[PDB]
RNA sequence: GGCGCUGGAGCGUCGGGCCCAUACCCGGCCGUCGCCGGCAGUCGAGAGUGGACGGGAGCGGCGGCCGGAGCCCCGCGGACGCUACGCCGCGACGAGUAGGAGGGCCGCUGCGGUGAGCCUUGAAGCCUAGGGCGCGGGCCCGGGUGGAGCCGCCGCAGGUGC
């Protein structure tokens, strides 16, 4: 039975390594079609502003769907509400941030910890970085570094991410299942900001660091990680 | 079995070619090169001779250990890199072409000015700032341990040696074979001899190097002399 | 010359003074030996800067290197011949110690025991 | 620093007998090993079971 | 025949106001007093040279007194042409206000 | 084994079996239980003991 | 059973030392001297030993018989092997090996032997 | 805060650099906690996300259209492991009075066992710019003095640590 069982495991193998082969061709092509969606969208806005402009009209953007958030004071002295938002956010440490998806509950949140946090909307860049070089995921309670594809896929595979640029793809368009992909997601562990920051304990507008900085968040990402 | 070809992918950056995988599918012909279907003998017999031995004897190649030791070490794992120095790919600064005039800053030519030739395969330089005009012979030195100058002779179509290698100027040594302690002072052959072969080397790059730095006014000079740090002067200031 | 163990690893120590107690330099009747302070205002307890330290766990030593001589064997103390052959199977990282009160001419046998055995001894010349 | 509490850290649990009753231990090993070993959680169970004390096994009657 | 080091002053340790880092140095190199300058002597061998009692063996010569503690120079510091520095053994604190030899030896020019 | 009770020789004065064989005794099958050994041992040393104050 | 004997002895035994953060086991059958249950030469069914022989010249070999497991004098059959090493130690792996007799003690035995042989050669100068 | 500072080392509004906390990031080591995680498969033939048979009818690559049995052996061989109260992996975490708990191959004294233990070829004790181990409690070894007793391990019991 030494010849049949060689060409079973043969077989085995062989219809393995064709099952691999044709999942990273789907990754390939869902990745192509993510970089023709990014384009499109990023081509639409500037063309909806131009056809505003020449009709003499203003084309007011969609409000932004998606935040990053990073705590930037410490835990010493905090108050009870402040602190139970902290925790509901998942900043337990300072220079921590998350993504947040943005609506009413979530941004009165914001404003509950405005003074903790500086927040704003990232871009596709921003997002690529964070989740390339700090990206970890919460694996059976677990900090583990998303190092191959099928970490993320034995995790989210029911809700159709299977790839890195899947994740990308649900945490930038804030997709169904953004909930499930954003948890999956270990909060970002960002160094302190190289540059030093302007004031801490003061609100951006007023010259300093707290609160909502419009896109000026990538900026501080860039200087952060 | 056919002929090797070349690599048909021209790189562009390091790790990326510049076709696409149906660019090269296209260019090598997997279309039509396309296939489905279709040791070392151990032990040795020899005739050990001699009456009713039998006939002859299976004397297998590398008997067991005779002794194994109390405990072990586990064998490591594997790194996928960590080329062997051999194999190791030489750099050169971009400053140190053949004829320039560099400046050694350790051992005991400490701060002559030499002429640079060729790097050789361990990455090593040879130069030889002419023996009659500073007493540098054709000698090996390190890349990192010198000072490349701006000025520079043209030593292209001269003949550098080829035995000049690597394994001809490496260091020799005496001791110690047939002698484990030492009551009797080995300290014969001390004596470096500069060999006759060498000295042959020597005049042949000398005689052809030489004319090409009288082309130019005051070099020998400027060869003869060292260089030096003047109280005033700073080395991140100088233009060499 | 000397037996050889069978790994050198280079052992890293991260404090290589003592732990003092506290004012044991003040007074005779205070040993070095360590004792915790317990005081109310006891600034060594409370770590003030540019105090005594005083041992927590983050001293621990690399459990590959822990008990280790500076020769890379582990020390075992034998009493006679007989305790000596249990390191026969230890021999490249455990050497012997023969204990203090043994005689000398019952530790000159177990010398040249552990040296049949190619046993090392860190004090083989100790009673002559 | 880290905004987290630490009091409820250590999980107060049974991991092995308390008893030093042998043959308890020897067949606690060798249900320790078929709860490892398979995916029965009865297995589960009856170890947890025989990990308890003495007030937590109580008497079964025959009625 | 020449100099072959640029002089440099050993002046103090890596410090806050109230801590001191003594496993690192402030180096002061002579002539370098802008933090652009600073450039060509990043990586460069350091050696603070010193004479004691017993004679120690010397590479290539007869024992005599000298003594040298090696290092590098590993970064800039401050604005004015300070230079940080690790040696294998840190340095001695009476050699603060004396001399430490840059010795060109990594030249990356 | 608990079930199974082998034979035992008696040995004669001169140390060689005598022929004669008795079943093992079940005591010597019953469960060996060194806990319970330390426990009565250590509670019955103690009531050799002789006060002293 | 072995199992329940080392449950008895594994901490309470006259051969057990426990020292400078090591344990040892001396009793007469263990290879590699060591208190663990694999390596124990009085619990088990089956044990092998290699021990010096009574000149110091040769191994003796030591298996431990099927049959008189409660009678202790005919329980050991003892070999002398006074071969070379090669020979010494492929007779150790026969016993072993070929006989399915405890396979999981060969190594042990086997670098017992050569250490008892390099012990027994005589020093050099 | 001092020296001092007045084309500022003062006051107001601002820019770029730079300095360093036990804070943040990366890495190493220690411990705790968690995965009630893995290992009895020591299974160099084990081979496992089904195999077995047993006859239907069929192709596919080799044995001129009929065709078919495989068993290791030119080597007889193959590291370590698993005190399972053991060993191994991964992740997070580490302030602490009063107080609580665990571990202690930390220490003292005596008892039952055990070490075919140590010792007048030198015990206990003591001294020591001697060599070390442990985070630590502490311990081992060298040298001296001393002159008759002492210790390890498994349990037991305290008039047990300044
Ligand atoms: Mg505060
Ligand atoms: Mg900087
Ligand atoms: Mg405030
Ligand atoms: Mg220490
Ligand atoms: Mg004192
Ligand atoms: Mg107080
Ligand atoms: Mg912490
Ligand atoms: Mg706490
Ligand atoms: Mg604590
Ligand atoms: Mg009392």
């Amino acid at each position: 039975n030494f010849a049949e069982l060689k060409i079973k495991r043969l077989r085995k193998k062989f219809a393995q390594k064709m099952l691999r082969k044709a999942r990273r061709k789907l990754i390939y092509e869902k990745a192509k079609h993510y970089h023709k969606e990014y384009r499109q969208m990023y081509r639409t806005e500037i063309r909806m502003a131009r056809m505003a402009r020449k009709a003499g009209n203003f084309y007011v953007p969609a409000e932004p769907k998606l935040a990053f958030v990073i705590r930037i004071r410490g835990i010493n002295g905090v108050s009870p509400k402040v602190r139970k938002v902290l925790q509901l956010l998942r900043l337990r440490q300072i220079f921590n941030g998350t993504f947040v998806k943005l609506n009413k509950a979530s941004i009165n949140m914001l404003r509950i910890v405005e003074p903790y946090i500086a927040w704003g909307y990232p871009n596709l860049k921003s997002v690529n970085e964070l989740i390339y070089k700090r990206g970890y995921g919460k694996i059976n309670k677990k900090r583990i570094a998303l190092t191959d594809n099928a970490l993320i896929a034995r995790s989210l595979g029911k809700y159709g991410i299977i790839c890195m640029e899947d994740l990308i793809h649900e945490i930038y368009t804030v997709g169904k299942r953004f909930k499930e992909a954003n948890n999956f997601l270990w909060p970002f562990k960002l160094s302190s900001p190289r540059g030093g920051m302007k004031k801490k304990t003061t609100h951006f507008v007023e010259g300093g660091d707290a609160g909502n900085r419009e896109d000026q968040i990538n900026r501080l990402i860039r200087r952060m990680n | 079995k056919g002929k090797p070809h070349c690599s048909r992918n021209p790189v562009l950056v390091r790790g990326i070619g510049r076709y696409s995988r149906s660019a090269m599918y296209s260019r090598k012909a997997m279309y039509k090169r396309k296939y489905s279907a279709a040791k070392v003998l151990a032990t040795v017999t020899k005739p050990v001779g001699g009456d009713k031995n039998g006939g002859t004897r299976v004397v297998k190649l590398r008997k067991m250990p005779r002794y194994y030791p109390t405990e072990d070490v586990p064998r490591k794992l594997l790194s996928h890199g960590k080329k062997p120095f051999s194999q190791h790919v030489r750099k050169l600064r971009a400053s140190i072409t053949p004829g320039t005039i560099l400046i050694i800053l350790t051992g005991r030519h400490r701060g002559k000015r030499v002429v640079f030739l060729k790097q050789l395969a361990s990455g090593l330089l040879l130069v030889t700032g002419p023996l009659v005009l500073n007493r540098v012979p054709l000698r090996r030195t390190h890349q990192k341990f010198v000072i490349a100058t701006s000025t520079k002779i043209d030593i292209s179509n001269v003949k550098i040696p080829k035995h000049l290698t690597d394994a001809y100027f490496k260091k020799k040594k005496l001791r110690k074979p047939r002698h484990q302690e030492g009551e009797i002072f080995d300290t014969e052959k001390e004596k470096y001899e500069i060999t006759e072969q060498r000295k042959i080397d020597q005049k042949a790059v000398d005689s052809q190097i030489l004319p090409k730095i009288k082309a130019i006014p005051q070099l020998q000079g400027y060869l003869r002399s060292v260089f030096a740090l003047t109280n005033g002067i700073y080395p991140h200031k100088l233009v060499f | 010359a000397a037996l050889r163990p069978l790994v050198k690893p280079k052992i890293v120590k991260k404090r290589t003074k003592k732990f003092i107690r506290h004012q044991s330099d003040r007074y005779v009747k205070i040993k070095r030996n360590w004792r915790k302070p317990r005081g109310i205002d006891n600034r060594v307890r409370r770590r003030f800067k540019g105090q005594i330290l005083m041992p927590n766990i983050g001293y621990g030593s690399n459990k590959k290197t822990k008990h280790m001589l500076p020769s890379g064997f582990r020390k075992f103390l034998v009493h006679n011949v007989k305790e000596l052959e249990v390191l026969l199977m230890c021999n490249k990282s455990y050497c012997a110690e023969i204990a203090h009160n043994v005689s000398s001419k019952n530790r000159k046998a177990i010398v040249e025991r552990a040296a049949q055995l190619a046993i090392r001894v860190t004090n083989p010349n100790a009673r002559l | 620093g880290v905004d987290i509490r630490h009091n409820k850290d250590r999980k107060v649990r049974r991991k092995e007998p308390k008893s030093q009753d042998i043959y308890l231990r020897l067949l606690v090993k060798l249900y320790r090993f078929l709860a490892r070993r398979t995916n029965s959680t009865f297995n589960q169970v009856v170890l947890k079971r025989l990990f308890m004390s003495r007030t937590n096994r109580p008497p079964l009657s025959l009625s | 025949s020449g100099r072959l080091w640029s002089k440099a002053i050993f002046a103090g340790y890596k410090r806050g106001l109230r801590n001191q880092r003594e496993h690192t140095a402030l180096l002061k190199i002579e002539g370098v007093y802008a933090r652009d300058e600073t450039e060509f002597y990043l990586g460069k061998r350091c050696a603070y040279v010193y004479k004691a009692k017993n004679n120690t063996v010397t590479p290539g010569g007869k024992p005599n007194k000298t003594r040298v503690i090696w290092g590098k120079v590993t970064r800039a510091h401050g604005n004015s042409g300070m230079v940080r520095a690790k040696f294998r053994s840190n340095l001695p604190a009476k050699a603060i206000g004396h001399r430490i030899r840059v010795m060109l030896y990594p030249s990356r020019i | 084994m608990a079930c199974a009770r082998p034979l035992i020789s008696v040995y004669s004065e001169k140390g060689e079996s005598s022929g004669k064989n008795v079943t093992l005794p079940a005591v010597f099958k019953a469960p060996i239980r060194p806990d319970i050994v330390n426990f009565v041992h250590t509670n019955l040393r103690k009531n050799n003991r002789q006060p002293y104050a | 059973s072995a199992h329940l004997q080392w449950m008895v002895v594994r901490n309470c035994s006259s051969f057990l030392i426990k020292r400078n953060k090591q344990t040892y086991s001396t009793e007469p059958n263990n290879l590699k001297a060591r208190n663990s249950f694999r390596y124990n030469g009085l619990i088990h069914r089956k044990t092998v030993g290699v021990e010096p022989a009574a000149d110091g010249k040769g191994v003796v070999v030591v298996i431990k018989r099927r049959s008189g497991q409660r009678k202790p004098a005919t329980s050991y059959v003892r070999t002398t092997i006074n071969k070379n090493a090669r020979a010494t130690l492929s007779s150790i792996r026969h016993m072993i090996r070929k006989n399915k007799y405890r396979p999981d003690l060969r190594m042990a035995a086997i670098r017992r032997a050569s250490a008892i042989l390099r012990s027994q050669k005589p020093v050099m100068v």
